[PDB]
This record gives structure tokens, C-alpha cells and sequence, in this order.
């Protein structure tokens, strides 16, 4: 139910605010699912018991109208009033079987149990920023946005990418900061929250786009799956050359003299 | 023509038993992750200010001291009772000069004997001791031993938000400020009843006089001695219960059971009995014990550089010539190779560098944060501290205490002096004691 | 809304003002805004939330007729009241389709989310002028029109480049004041207005005219695209061998003796 | 002619309010007051002052 | 100072700033310092860069430097109590304790607002003096 | 007190940062002459006042 009063004062305290930075820049990063690394997600590839991974947690929510969603065109975002998803128009263009619930509000719409694409869904676009602490001078990542895409079958036997909708990170703050999952494939206590397996930075990706005046998308200036590989290598040089020149710790120059 | 003004000079004495910390910087955390356990990585840098410590953790003998005192308050509360007789000599709220004032204690009359006293003293002093049937065994009552102490929070009243006059709640000009602005405040006051039981109550009423930000509290002192059996099942350990605490020759052995309750009571309580024996009268305003926080003690440990992952000068467990450094087991059930299978005599071992004793092993240590996994990134560099006060009503999750250093009872991992371990704020073990930092004043120049 | 008294007193301190000079040449120049250093203008290639470019801000106030502009004749330029553009023949002549609105003041032609071209233009016009102040005796720029061209597609595929309309710098002062771009493709925070972007002279381009007692442009004396660009590197050795030769700093003659 | 009105005490709340989640609390009540700082620096003092 | 080094001849650090990540005290001091600690530079000045900041008179603006003469520019500007919130920032030049080691440089600009104080600013007076060319 | 004498110096830097976005910028300039405090206000004096 309500948090205490003084619940309420801890979360205040520790809300990071970006107000004013003389250093800001937006990376965008697509995380694969397939990796050990960030296998966390997939762990439950079907419902049983209380176990739930995300993308399960997600859909739960929005059966009961109590979380807001967006739809993604491509190239820019916003979110806004009007962009808001209608239920009914997203559940009949990835075909799922729905019939009218026993509850007028306990449940929109009746699901199945496995007609809901759990172990289909394979890969998710974070959205981050790095900025620049003005009143402690530390570097520090903050994240706003979430994207599930998934993967279906084509007569060509294409394989197909198609992004479903966009997140707010501040909605979903609250519902996933109590469930408990594991941390590691040697050792199976669930001692972590998801909420703080972001905070800390543990996926692993590869950079497909970033905020440049131009504003156009890596793929469109690399060629193949080959060379597109290769730029990220050198951006990530750049973000971390920077943490290295901002501080002069030690040199060799000055003990020599 | 603006010389300038200046204002008296005082000093700041050094208190007994204690040594000096310097400041300095250090690298929290350890980079390489152990492949065998699924801990991941992590690595923060910090600093800190300078302080005093505890040579030796808190023996024995001053807690009992602390009890005694405890115990003698209340004696001299009960003597003067309507029930038992009020004795106009033992409460004194006329002045010498002639004037009445608030009430208090007098603490210049010897206690009447067990024997020598008259009947009704007797009966008065029998009243807080406790007798069994069974046994013929007479022990001080648990549960009529409390102790009141009233403590402020000066850092929650100077938040730009916690301001009286509502002119200076914002600055921008662009925002107004309505007049009527609400801000809800909570507090912690235990009221004793009609009756004679201890009722706590957290209290949320809106923001007006400053009196909101008072804390009392009310707590037990006596130490949790059931700890020994309840801990382990199906062993033979009721020898150390009733002796650990009683007998006189263990006077000097380390204490055990007590919580994180008991030891902010113990360490507020050493506050007073200080000042009020010295004075300092202009411009010396005094800190209060309290216990350590986590930056502190890591900094304290880990001897100030980086390299060192044990509190000793090498990197291996064992000495020169066939010994242990620290009372921890090294064998499986062999907790006898270490030299001692209890806790065991303080300064027994070699001391490090700085000058503290014991660092690791023996019995663990309190702190003072909270726990959250992701404790390391959600504070600031600078004298890092994340304090949470609970409220009653809140699940029983979110009032875990870190407890840092490991004990006899860990493995040779856990005594790295990185390493993270939790228990609860209401339940004492048989592995866990405290000590007592305080915060310094010294010039920048010296 | 209204400025204070002390705001208006700080605006007049700051004007520029050219009533007498010995010397001051007038250059004009073609901006591309497809080089990273002008891409500033370009940021948004369409409409999202409050981020607005340069010429969706033009757009925006003429259609509240608050905002004044003439038509473009070749050769000659002049802002007399005759040559005002009525909307209509331009909106006609470059094709976008439009409707009646529902306000009476409010808007005076509906427009359509993408029919306006915020992409397709590309490259602007700046005519700028260098003066030698009297009473400080250092040099220095004004800027006076601003012309937005775009480019567009036919039969043959003939690159075409027609301008649209001129603007007075004054007029035009006040409403972009206090919209907030980025100032770099490597830092994102919106610390610079487009106003102080002019003001610095931060845009390169390639000279195109100079006002010569005959008249002419420099194409109908340059042969080809080739030939055309080697004539910029001379005119701007004769701006800056000026600065150079008006002060006497040191020389090596007297040194030696 | 001009004429002003200002407060002058000096802003000593600074310390506490700049830096969240850190234990500053201890050079408030002292950096103004105590007299072993009396040669070290101001702090707080705004434009007006 | 004299060189371009941060550090001078035998590992000493020059000012009151942070060289390192969280490393606040390779330079010595933590808080503010005593004046007088560190040496002066020709002049006869004192603790120039570091320590605390200093406040100055004239106004905010991206394109400071093109608006004022070359003669003792200053830029000033009193702000009336119905402006908006923007329009009341002075800068503040030199750096402190917080700053990493790029911001000691001697030019760089940093604003601060005009009712607002911190804990890293302070203040020193100067004075307009009256001399005969020739001497 | 002490004395700064007349002269000039070149505002600002020519070659900017690479990591950083601040484009460059450089003026020059003169000044008079003036007194200046040798150290910062201390609290001795604001004391005083």
C-alpha cells in the first residue's frame, strides 16, 4: 500500500537531477539477450509461479491500466498525448488470440499463457546519458528510456527486427523494485533487483546510434554487418580518453626532472 | 582601518585511550571478481577527514560499569516514592542561595547497605532484583532496566525545505510561494503509561514550531546472553551462557550479543558522563561519540594504501615462522589452529601499522549505514554516509544494518577487508561487538 | 511580454552604429549548411516538441503576420513597401497544399506537419559588411539580410537552386533572442542562442559577390566550378593583409641595426 | 539616487544544502564560530552582501 | 606561475585543487586552506587560482568579449526586480577546491546567480588609484 | 596594499580543447592601474563588520 512518511523522504533524496552540466552527451545502445552477460532477462522463458521475467512484468501491467506506453516512428521521439498506444490496435497487428474478461476492471482483455511472446522477444535499446556533476565534478549515467524488439518468421525466412514501443524509465521505477532475480549462472540466490541491475551498468552492447547535427543512424554509413562492427571500437575510445585527460594524477615528467 | 577582530581560543583536550588517524585517500573496493563465487566487480575512490578510535573494541568491564550506573539511577528514583516513602533529603530542587528550580537527582549520598538499612529500604531496594524458585539465583530484572535519551538532528533542520518563514522555501523569482505550504514532518517520541508498559509511537503532524525535530527514544540496556544457545543447534555451548557475563575472570574478554539499539544507547550515553566533568566554557563547541561509518573504518583498516587487501604488511595468511596472524579458522572445523576456539583476549596479536588492535577477527563491528546492493554508487566522495532512521510501520526489509570485518566464525574469504555482510537491527548474534570513533579538531597547517 | 525600463536601456547601449567610417567594403557570402560547422541550423530535419530549426521559426511567425519580407530580383535589392510579398503568390508558387483555417486571427493558412520543406533547404545567403570604427579604431562585422534557398528535383535532373525571399536582420532580432541550440556535434547542452551564433562569426562559406563599379557577379567572370573557387583564396588575402598592415607591432629592422 | 536594504548575517546553511547524502554537518556549526579558523576563508557570502 | 607544469621541482603541488579522482587530498588540504600557505607569484598577489573563487561586477553573456571597448571593459548591468530569473547571472572567475584541473586555467568562465551563495565563493576588494605618468 | 602597473594582455585561448565543445575565442585588451587585497576577505574583518 502507501509508503511511510519517511519512505518518502529517502526517495527524494537520492533522484539524480541534471539542471545544469557543462558536459552532456546522448549514446544510444542495443543489448543482446543471447549473451551470458545479459541472460539476467531471459531467465523464465515461460510463466511459473512468481518467477516473471521483464518483458512478462511489463505486460502484466498494462492489462491492468496503470502504466502508459508510446509507439515508436522512426527517427524521432517524444512523448506526448497524442502518441499514446490504443490497446486494440497494437494487440490485432502482432496477432494474439483475445476474448472480452469476466471482470470489468480487474482484467481488459483475456491473455493466454503462452500466446503472450515471452521467449521470442531477444534484444533491448537503452537509452542513455553521461553527465557531469557540477557540484562534485564526478562522472555518473543516468537511463530514460526502454525498447523491446522481437523476432518472427517470413516466408523468405527473413529475420525480421521490429521494435514493439517505448518506455518511460520513471514510470516503471516502482513495480520493479521489489522483484527479486539472480545475479550469475554459478550461484542462484536472487540477492539483486532488477531496478539495481541497470543502476550499475552491467549490460554490454554495441553503440548504434549517437545525437549528431546531421542527425543520421550509424547503419546508414556503414556498409556491413562487417565494418559496422569496427566504429564502435573507436567511440568508445572517445568517452573513455575523456576520463583519463580530465584528472592528472601521476607522470612520469615530473619525478625525472 | 579593518584590522580585524578575533575571539578567544580554546582547546581540545585528548580523551583516554585513544589514538590519532591522518587523512588521506583510499580505493574502495576490489577489481578482480573471484571466478569460483558469483560476485561481480566493483571499484569507487574516496576521501576522508580525520578522527580519533578505540585502540581495543569495548571490553567487558565498562558496560558493566555503564549497567551499575544504570541501576544506581533508578535505586534512588524508587526511594523517594509516595509508595515507599519520599525522602525529602535524596531530591533537592531548593536552591542554596533559597530559589526554586526544575527538579533532579542527587548524586552525593551513599546508598544504604543490604542489611544495615531499615526495613523499608530494604524492601525498596529488593524491589529490582529478581528471584527463582527454582534455582535460588538472584539476577538483575531484564525488563525493568530502561533508559531515556534525548537526541537533535541538526542536519535536518537546515534543508532549504525544513525553513520556518515561507519566504525562503525558493529563491527563483519566476515560481511564487503561496502562503499556505505544507510540509509533512515525522518524529519518534515513547510514552510511559498508567500502568507501567512502554508504548512507541511515530507521530506525522504538519511543519509549525521547531520542537518537531526532538527525538527520544526508549530502550533496554541489558546485554542478550540467550544468544549462545539459540544461535547454534544441537551443541553443547550453555557452558559460555551463564559465565561469559558473570564470572571475573573473563573481565577483559571481548562482549558479545548486543544491538544496534544498545550500542547508540552506550554511545550516547558516554557523552554526558564526559562533559560533565570538564568545562569549556567560550567557543568550543564539543562532537558526541558515535559509531563508525563505513568509509571510515574501510580507510581505518586497509592502512591508507591501496595495495594492502589485508590489514597486515604481506599478502599471505600465515607468519615468518608458522603462525597465525588473526583468531579466525583457517581448517575445516579445525577453529583450533588459530590458537583460541571463543573470542579471545584482546592485544594477543600484532598490532598494524597505524595503531589498532584486532582489526579483523575476533568479533565483527557495527556501522552506521544501510544496506542497499548498489550502496557503493549512491553516495557522494566525500566522507560518505547513507543513514535511514525506520519507522515502525515499514516492512520488516528495509531496516538491515552493514556489519564489516568478519569473526571467528567466517572463512579465510570473508576476512578480506572488502567485503560485505548484513544483519537486522533488532536481533544480536554471538559474532558481533562495536567501538567508538569521535570526530577531531585539528589545524590544516599542523 | 513587455520589457522593463532597464531592459530597454540596455538593448540601445548595444546597437551598432555606422553613421561615419573611412573605410568599409560590403561581401557576400553562400553558407552550406551540409558541413558540420553549419549544421547548426540544421538539427531538427522536421518538428518535434519545442526543438525548432532556423526556418521553422521563419515560417512560423509570418504566418502570424507579425513578420515582414521581399521578393528576390536578380541584380538589384531594395526594401521599399512596393516589393512586399503577399503569401499567396508565394504559397502557389512552390507547391504546398493548403487550407482554410478555423481562427479568424490566430493562423492565417493552414500548413500541414511535413508539406513545409524543413529539410530540403540547404544552403543560405549572408550579406555582411566590415567597417573601421572612428572612435576605438578596430575593425569590425555587421550583419544586414539573410536569403534561405533550397534545391529540388526535375525532369532532367538538374540540381536547381532558387531563392526565396529576403529578410532584414532587425526585424528578426527579437524572436530568435531566446530560442537555446547546441553549440557542437560533441557536446549536446543548449548553451548558445542562435543570435549570438551570427554575432561571432562561427560560418565559413565561399565569397560569392563583391560590390564592384561594374556590377557584375563572379561567375560571369568564372569559367567553372573548377576555376571559380581559386578566386575566394586571393580576395580573403586582401581583407586580411588590411588588419595586418594597419598596426605596426615589431619588425626585425630595429633590432639589428 | 539609489538605496538599498540587505541582510547581511552570512549564509551558514550552505554547507549542508550543496552537498546531499554527505556527512558536512560538522564544519557548519564551526567554520563562523570557533576561534581556530578565525584566518581561514569566508564562505557563502552572496553578491549583495 | 613561472612554468606549465602542474607540480613543481621536488613533487609538490602549487595550489588548494583536486588532482585526483575522489583524491581531494593529494594536494594537502581537504577544505579551504589558510592563506599564506602556498608561494606568490611575481606581482606580490596570494593563493591566486584555488582555494575559493572570487565574484566580479559585469554581466553574463555567451558574447561577453566582442561587446565592450578595448579600454577597461565593463559590462554593467542592474537588474529590476520584475525581469525573469534568466537575466541576473554574474560571472564568477578563478575556480576552487571543487574544480577538476582544467578548470584552474586562468580563462575560463563559470556564472553563478546573484542571490544564491555557495561554498566554494569568496570575495576580495581592489581600489582605483591615483598616479603621475612620469613616475 | 600593493601596486599593479600599467600594460596589456591577450584575452583568451587560441587553440581549443579537442574532448571538450568550446569553440575558441581571443581579444585584446588594456587596463590602468590599481590597488588589490593580498589575500581574500577573512573572517577577522567580516567579524568586525
Amino acid at each position: 500500500t502507501t509508503l511511510s512518511n519517511r519512505a518518502q523522504e529517502f526517495n527524494r533524496r537520492l533522484t539524480q537531477k541534471t539542471d545544469n552540466a557543462p558536459w552532456r552527451r546522448v549514446v544510444y545502445r542495443r543489448v543482446d539477450l543471447m549473451e551470458e552477460s545479459n541472460a539476467v532477462l531471459y531467465y523464465p522463458p515461460r510463466p511459473i509461479g512468481d518467477r516473471k521475467n521483464l518483458f512478462s512484468t511489463i505486460f502484466g501491467l498494462i492489462n491492468s491500466n496503470s502504466l502508459d506506453v508510446y509507439e515508436y516512428l522512426d527517427g524521432f521521439e517524444a512523448f506526448t498525448d497524442q502518441y499514446k498506444i490504443k490497446f486494440q490496435e497494437f494487440l490485432d497487428r502482432f496477432g494474439i488470440y483475445y476474448q472480452p474478461s469476466t471482470n470489468k476492471n480487474a482484467e481488459l482483455f483475456k491473455v493466454a499463457d503462452s500466446d503472450i511472446p515471452s521467449a521470442e522477444v531477444k534484444a533491448y535499446y537503452v537509452k542513455e546519458e553521461w553527465y557531469f556533476t557540477p557540484t562534485n565534478s564526478d562522472v555518473d549515467i543516468k537511463i530514460q528510456a526502454i525498447c523491446p524488439i522481437m523476432t518472427g518468421q517470413d516466408e523468405f525466412g527473413e529475420v525480421r527486427n521490429q521494435p514493439l514501443f517505448w518506455i518511460p524509465y520513471e514510470n516503471i521505477r516502482p513495480y520493479i523494485a521489489r522483484e527479486r532475480v539472480m545475479l550469475s549462472s554459478l550461484n542462484n540466490t536472487r540477492n539483486s533487483t532488477i531496478d539495481d541491475f541497470f543502476r550499475l551498468n552491467l549490460y554490454k552492447g554495441d553503440i548504434v546510434k549517437t545525437e549528431n547535427l546531421h542527425n543520421r543512424a550509424l547503419a546508414e554509413y556503414c556498409p556491413t554487418p562487417d565494418s559496422m562492427k569496427m566504429e564502435s571500437k573507436r567511440i568508445d575510445k572517445e568517452l573513455q580518453g575523456f576520463r583519463d585527460g580530465l584528472f592528472v594524477t601521476q607522470d612520469t615528467t615530473w619525478m625525472k626532472q | 582601518e579593518l584590522t580585524g577582530a578575533k575571539l578567544s581560543s580554546w582547546n581540545e583536550p585528548s580523551p583516554f585511550g585513544m589514538i590519532q588517524v591522518p587523512r588521506g585517500s583510499i580505493v574502495l573496493g576490489n577489481k578482480e571478481a573471484d571466478s569460483l563465487w558469483g560476485i561481480p566487480a566493483e571499484s569507487r575512490p574516496i576521501s576522508v577527514d580525520a578522527f580519533w578510535m578505540d585502540r581495543t573494541e569495548i571490553t567487558n568491564a565498562q558496560y558493566r560499569q555503564f549497567v551499575y550506573y544504570v541501576r544506581d539511577s533508578i535505586i534512588r528514583e524508587r526511594l523517594a516514592d509516595p509508595a515507599y516513602g519520599g525522602n525529602e533529603e535524596y531530591k533537592i530542587t531548593e536552591n542554596k542561595f533559597g530559589e526554586p528550580v526544575t527538579p533532579h537527582l542527587d548524586w552525593s549520598k551513599p546508598i544504604p547497605s543490604e542489611k544495615r538499612a531499615t526495613e523499608e529500604e530494604i524492601a525498596a531496594i529488593n524491589s529490582v532484583y529478581y528471584t527463582n524458585p527454582v534455582t535460588h539465583d538472584r539476577k538483575l530484572n531484564p525488563d525493568q532496566m530502561v533508559y531515556r535519551y534525548e537526541v537533535y538532528d541538526y542536519r535536518s533542520a537546515a534543508l532549504r525545505e525544513h525553513q520556518l518563514k515561507a519566504a525562503k522555501r525558493n529563491l527563483n523569482t519566476d515560481i511564487k510561494v503561496d502562503p499556505n505550504a505544507v510540509v509533512m514532518i515525522s518524529k519518534d517520541t515513547a510514552f510511559v503509561d498508567e500502568s507501567g508498559n512502554i508504548i512507541s509511537e511515530t507521530i506525522t503532524r504538519p511543519l509549525s514550531s521547531e520542537y518537531d525535530f526532538l527525538n527520544t527514544y526508549i530502550v533496554p540496556i541489558y546485554p542478550d546472553e540467550t544468544c549462545w544457545v539459540n544461535d547454534f543447534p544441537n551443541a553443547r555451548t550453555e557452558i559460555y551462557t551463564r559465565m561469559y557475563f558473570n564470572h571475573p575472570g573473563y573481565d577483559d574478554y571481548p562482549v558479545v550479543g548486543i544491538s544496534w539499539e544498545q550500542a547508540q544507547a552506550f554511545c550516547a550515553w558516554r557523552s554526558e558522563f564526559f562533559r560533565k566533568g570538564i568545562r569549556l566554557p567560550e567557543g568550543q563547541i564539543m562532537d558526541d561519540f558515535r559509531l563508525p561509518t563505513e568509509a571510515e573504518w574501510e580507510y581505518a583498516a586497509r592502512m591508507g594504501d591501496s595495495n594492502n587487501k589485508y590489514p597486515w604488511s604481506t599478502e599471505d595468511l600465515r607468519t615468518g615462522r608458522g603462525c597465525f596472524l588473526g583468531n579466525f579458522k583457517p581448517g575445516e572445523g579445525d577453529y583450533t589452529a588459530d590458537g583460541h576456539l571463543i573470542p579471545s583476549r584482546v592485544s594477543s596479536f600484532s598490532p598494524n601499522d597505524f595503531g589498532l588492535y584486532d582489526m579483523a577477527g575476533n568479533v565483527a563491528e557495527w556501522t552506521s549505514t544501510a544496506f542497499s546492493e548498489s550502496g557503493l554508487k549512491q553516495m557522494s566522495d566525500i566522507n560518505p554516509e547513507l543513514e535511514y532512521k525506520a519507522a515502525l510501520t515499514d516492512p520488516y526489509i528495509l531496516k538491515q544494518k552493514v556489519v564489516r570485518g568478519g569473526s571467528w566464525k567466517d572463512v579465510a574469504r570473508f576476512i578480506r577487508s572488502a567485503t560485505r555482510s548484513h544483519e537486522y537491527q533488532n536481533v544480536g548474534r554471538s559474532y558481533i561487538g562495536f567501538r567508538c570513533v569521535r570526530t577531531s579538531i585539528a589545524f590544516s597547517s599542523g
